[PDB]
């Protein structure tokens, strides 16, 4: 929840889910993953 | 715990 689509992600950042809706984000330019952050 | 890439 929390996370309208009012704005896209950010460049060079994939995304992947680990689990029930965990789309935890894959930064490219630092090869890394995080929870929400970009998105909301 | 974050995930690998
Ligand atoms: C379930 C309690 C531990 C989860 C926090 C660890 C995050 C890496």
């Amino acid at each position: 929840f929390e996370i309208p689509d009012d704005v896209p992600l950010p460049a060079g950042w994939e995304m992947a889910k680990t689990s029930s809706g965990q789309r935890y984000f894959l930064n490219h330019i630092d090869q890394t993953t995080t929870w929400q952050d970009p998105r909301k | 715990g974050p995930p690998p890439y």
